[PDB]
């Protein structure tokens, strides 16, 4: 048992944070006050969930996890919500003053009062672990607390936990639910800082979300709620492997070996189904074969690009629930000559296969209905240099003419730092084109 | 020297000063350093009983200082009705041009000054007057989106 | 963060001023006397923004009086919101500052600026985190103009990381017909494009025509003119006012309205337009991209939206407000620039203002604003040229350069205007 520190930045990764520890307590029987009657080991133990969930003494299982964001509004409905008595209240951290949706406030003005606070939090949890292995970061790339902050709070743990791994869970902009004109260049200022930092990142975008509560779970118009509860099924997806007993992701360091092959090319895709309404109750049971394939449709994705136009690096699927091993094995291959799947010619043309037979579960009040089989797929793919490509373009169009230029600079930041940033963005998008795409 | 004290008893309005100092053999076409004279400094500071007093003593109607600018061009730009009808009146030419190329009409059309812009047209102020620039009053109202003068010039 | 100090200066704005606390009062429930007479939780979420909890649950705006004359100061206490203003915080002077500029920032104003600025102080250390100012006031007259922008300049020296806001009524022959505005207006832009971060321009030219063409009022009144503007100021604080989605805040609107410094002088509008006495979705869209329904009076077809905020105010469906929003976008996209993405953020709040059921504040920053400020320039070269009444502004100390630079600086605004309306992304 190694353990993992979860860390939620800003208003995004506050909010999805809530989300998945909810999640987590249910499928480890965690009550809302800390309680877990199926844990017989009481004031400590080496079980799988440990690595997420501290003991304390009376029984109490408290999430290893610090919530921080530079003004009060969204971590006070943590502190007066149902799971209001399951966090360390040392480990929610607020200011008074946000970034203002300026990756420059985040970063060198506002950040720099409380990132001390943070550290010195940060490394009680850390003294409190045996075989701490790394940290799960959540933020979004457009908040100015979520861009700012957190390439700030990455430089810091390099220097302070050389060899921990750093992972993250990134928000990426979608104009339907975006807060600022700004997020372009928040989400490249971000990306440039913290490239160095972070050996594996898992890129949501929230366009994708959106579409998917739309279509499959018939949600005219979206909220952050709907979001983040089909958000918090796929980090726990992801995340499942290092809570409970498996052979495939078993710990941070795998996740880099299985799917970064170079660590620039550090973005991986998920791909989750079935998503079913919770209306469509009497569905039918999905086979692993139609699962799988559904995989493979850009419709699914957690990121909008199409797989068609690139190359595959590497490809996992994690099973939750009632899956036969020989099924999955079937699955592969039909979907290996029906479908055209490439990968490079230096990589094993090979998929990484892990089951976990319990179930997936679903939240009191969610959208999602029950399913008695579920799959995530986690890809390397040069297809996903599309998302960067966007974004690039987007930022391009405003630098041109130097608009909004002005309120970085007058927050302790230098000009020549957006053309750095950008000139690396150029370099990334080589990278993925020198692979394949 | 009793001219530069009737520059400044014109413009102060001390009607008074004004009757004392031409009986006393005053310059009425007394001029300062920039070539106004005390009927500019009336028209332009609102004296009107000033104005008719000077009028009826000799003063130019039509004088002009170094920029052109006649005592219709100042009661006009300033917005003082009652003395641009006393100056058309003893015979102001309603379409001096100052050096700018700017017109009466011009200027209460800029100013805003609908009633005096009526008084000129009705005067045969010239709408087809052009500044150095080219503009008519016309061009003036449509430019500035004034509706209520394009209406007026509309006549 | 939170709280906010409101400074009225002047004749024009005190009774705009005066006329903001009364209209923001009915909406969160607060009778003259100070006391709660609502019967919504959601009108108490965010009083702190303009007012301070006092002794007894009372609530008392954190509104600083300010004026050259003492009249002004009886006229606003003998208001019906007249008594709740804090007695301490009226700072009046004895001599008027005259219609003149000149008077108001360098001699009389000059001279009670500093007792201004102690109540400013006392104010301020009383908040929990303190987020800017927002002052009201005219750029025609001399004590909002003159005193006015001394005052933003100073408090900008003390609070350098604060936001400075402004509600600036523009002057207009057709309301006042006094011809040294120009003066005081153009004097003032010069100081407000160098120390503000962002303006509400409030048009009287604009005002007078909505009330005589559009509302039928032959010989409109002050009173007449201010109920657009109380209307206008409810509906553009009203996320600052309310919880909704938006996270509300003077910082977060300047990064996103001002993409460059000089340019942060807003065209602001509201749907329907009503009298003092006297719609669907889609009709209040199309009223607020309308030149009829602008405060500002210039043709915003007659240039380029940089930046667009609405607020729409009411109970309706939200993904009407989305598909109608993106409708007036694409049959307009030629007067929207290219070269800022989602430059349209919309707004919602489920609690209208009273009288009306449904209403929408449009918060524009367009390039047509130049015809504003070219107006004022041709007036303020006009009778700058024949040298008209310059010895009322030297006589106070002032120099003639300072009327040439404010002139240069407005010309060279209205030429950064130009440069932006005329850029294309390609
Ligand atoms: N999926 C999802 N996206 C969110 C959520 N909250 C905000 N976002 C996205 O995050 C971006 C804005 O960043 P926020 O996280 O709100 O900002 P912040 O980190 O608090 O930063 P500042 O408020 O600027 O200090 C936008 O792209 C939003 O759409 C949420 O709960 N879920
Ligand atoms: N809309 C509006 N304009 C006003 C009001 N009072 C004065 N004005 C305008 O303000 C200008 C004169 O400024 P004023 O505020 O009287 O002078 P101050 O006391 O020296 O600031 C003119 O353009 C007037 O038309 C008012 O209550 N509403
Ligand atoms: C160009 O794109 C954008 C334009 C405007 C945007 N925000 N607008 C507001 C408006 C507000 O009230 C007027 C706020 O309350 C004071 C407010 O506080 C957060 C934001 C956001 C944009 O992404
Ligand atoms: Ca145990
Ligand atoms: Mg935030």
């Amino acid at each position: 048992m190694r353990e993992c520190i979860s860390i939620h930045v800003g208003q995004a990764g506050v909010q999805i944070g809530n989300a998945c520890w909810e999640l987590y307590c249910l499928e480890h029987g965690i009550q809302p006050d800390g309680q877990m009657p199926s844990d017989k080991t009481i004031g400590g133990g080496d079980d799988s969930f440990n690595t997420f969930f501290s003991e304390t003494g009376a029984g109490k299982h408290v999430p290893r996890a610090v919530f921080v964001d530079l003004e009060p509004t969204v971590i006070d409905e943590v502190r007066t919500g149902t799971y209001r008595q399951l966090f360390h209240p040392e480990q929610l951290i607020t200011g008074k003053e946000d970034a203002a949706n300026n990756y420059a406030r985040g970063h060198y003005t506002i950040g720099k009062e409380i990132i001390d606070l943070v550290l010195d939090r940060i490394r009680k949890l850390a003294d409190q672990c045996t075989g701490l292995q790394g940290f799960l970061v959540f933020h979004s790339f457009g908040g100015g607390t979520g861009s700012g902050f957190t390439s700030l709070l990455m430089e810091r743990l390099s220097v302070d936990y050389g060899k921990k791994s750093k992972l993250e869970f990134s928000i990426y902009p979608a104009p339907q639910v975006s807060t600022a004109v700004v997020e372009p260049y928040n989400s490249i200022l971000t990306t440039h800082t913290t490239l160095e930092h972070s050996d594996c990142a898992f890129m949501v975008d929230n366009e994708a979300i959106y579409d998917i509560c739309r279509r499959n779970l018939d949600i005219e118009r979206p909220t952050y709620t709907n979001l983040n509860r089909l958000i918090s099924q796929i980090v726990s997806s992801i995340t499942a492997s290092l809570r409970f007993d498996g052979a495939l992701n078993v710990d941070l360091t795998e996740f880099q070996t299985n799917l970064v092959p170079y660590p620039r090319i550090h973005f991986p895709l998920a791909t989750y189904a079935p998503v079913i309404s919770a209306e469509k109750a009497y569905h039918e049971q999905l086979s692993v074969a139609e699962i799988t394939n559904a995989c493979f449709e850009p419709a699914n994705q957690m990121v909008k690009c199409d797989p068609r136009h690139g190359k595959y690096m590497a490809c996992c699927l994690l099973y939750r629930g009632d899956v036969v091993p020989k099924d999955v094995n079937a699955a592969i291959a039909t979907i290996k000559t029906k479908r055209s799947i490439q990968f490079v010619d230096w990589c094993p043309t090979g998929f990484k296969v892990g089951i976990n037979y319990q179930p997936p579960t679903v939240v009191p009040g969610g959208d999602l209905a029950k399913v008695q089989r579920a799959v995530c797929m986690l890809s390397n793919t040069t297809a996903i240099a599309e998302a960067w490509a966007r974004l690039d373009h987007k930022f391009d169009l405003m630098y041109a003419k130097r608009a909004f230029v002005h309120w970085y600079v007058g927050e302790g930041m230098e000009e020549g730092e957006f053309s750095e940033a950008r000139e690396d963005m150029a370099a990334l998008e080589k990278d993925y084109e020198e692979v394949g795409v | 020297d009793l001219g530069k004290k009737l520059l400044e008893a014109a413009r102060a309005g001390q009607d008074d000063e004004v009757r004392i100092l031409m009986a006393n053999g005053a310059d009425v076409n007394a001029t300062d350093a920039s070539g106004l004279t005390p009927l500019h400094l009336a028209a332009t500071y609102g004296h009107l009983e000033i104005v008719e007093v000077l009028l009826k003593h000799g003063a130019d109607v039509n004088a002009i200082d170094i920029m052109g600018s006649t005592p219709l061009h100042l009661a006009a730009l300033i917005g003082h009705l009652e003395i641009v009808e006393v100056l058309l009146k003893h015979g102001a030419d309603v379409n001096a041009v100052d050096t700018w190329g700017d017109t009466p009409l011009h200027l209460a059309a800029i100013m805003g000054h609908l009633e005096i812009v009526e008084v000129l047209l009705k005067h045969g102020a010239d709408v087809n007057a052009q500044d150095k620039f080219g503009k008519t009053a016309f061009d003036i109202s449509i430019d500035n989106g004034n509706e209520d003068l394009a209406e007026i010039l509309q006549k | 963060m939170r709280e906010i100090v409101h400074i009225q200066a002047g004749q024009c704005g005190n009774q705009i001023g005066a006329k903001f606390w009364e209209v923001i009062s009915d909406e969160h429930g607060i009778d003259p006397t100070g006391s709660y007479h609502g019967d919504s939780d959601l009108q108490l979420e965010r009083i702190n923004v303009y007012y301070n909890e006092a002794t007894g649950n009372k609530y008392v705006p954190r509104a600083i009086l300010v004026d050259l004359e003492p009249g002004t100061m009886d006229s606003v206490r003998s208001g019906p919101f007249g008594q709740i203003f804090r007695p301490d915080n009226f700072v009046f002077g004895q001599s008027g500052a005259g219609n003149n500029w000149a008077k108001g920032h360098y001699t009389e104003g000059a001279e009670l600026v500093d007792s201004v600025l102690d109540v400013v102080r006392k104010e301020s250390e009383s908040c929990d985190c303190l987020q800017g100012f927002q002052l009201t006031h005219s750029l025609g007259g001399g004590t909002g103009s003159g005193m006015g922008t001394l005052l933003i300049s100073k408090i900008r020296e003390e609070y350098p990381d604060r936001i400075m806001n402004t509600f600036s009524v523009m002057p207009s022959p057709k309301v006042s017909d006094t011809v040294v505005e120009p003066y005081n207006a153009t004097l003032s832009v010069h100081q407000l494009v160098e120390n503000t971060d962002e303006t509400y321009c409030i048009d009287n030219e604009a005002l007078y025509d909505i009330c005589f063409r559009t509302l039928k009022l032959t010989t409109p009144t002050y009173g007449d003119l201010n109920h657009l503007v109380s209307a206008t100021m409810s509906g553009v604080t009203t996320c600052l006012r309310f919880p909704g989605q938006l996270n509300a805040d003077l910082r977060k609107l300047a990064v996103n309205m001002v993409p460059f410094p000089r340019l942060h002088f807003f065209m602001p509008g509201f749907a329907p337009l009503t009298s003092r006495g006297s719609l669907t979705v889609p009709e209040l869209t199309q009223q607020m991209f309308d030149s009829k329904n602008m405060m500002a009076a210039c043709d915003p077809r007659h240039g380029r939206y940089l930046t667009v905020a609405a607020i729409f105010r009411g109970r309706m469906s939200m993904k009407e407000v989305d598909e109608q929003m993106l409708n007036v976008q694409n049959k307009n996209s030629s007067y929207f620039v290219e070269w800022i993405p989602n430059n349209v953020k919309t707004a919602v709040c489920d609690i209208p203002p009273r009288g009306l059921k449904m209403s929408a504040t449009f918060i524009g920053n367009s390039t047509a604003i130049q015809e504003l400020f070219k107006r004022i320039s041709e007036q303020f070269t006009a009778m700058f040229r024949r040298k008209a009444f310059l010895h009322w502004y030297t006589g106070e100390g002032m120099d003639e350069m300072e009327f040439t630079e404010a002139e240069s600086n407005m010309n060279d605004l209205v030429s950064e205007y130009q440069q932006y309306q005329d850029a294309t992304a390609d």
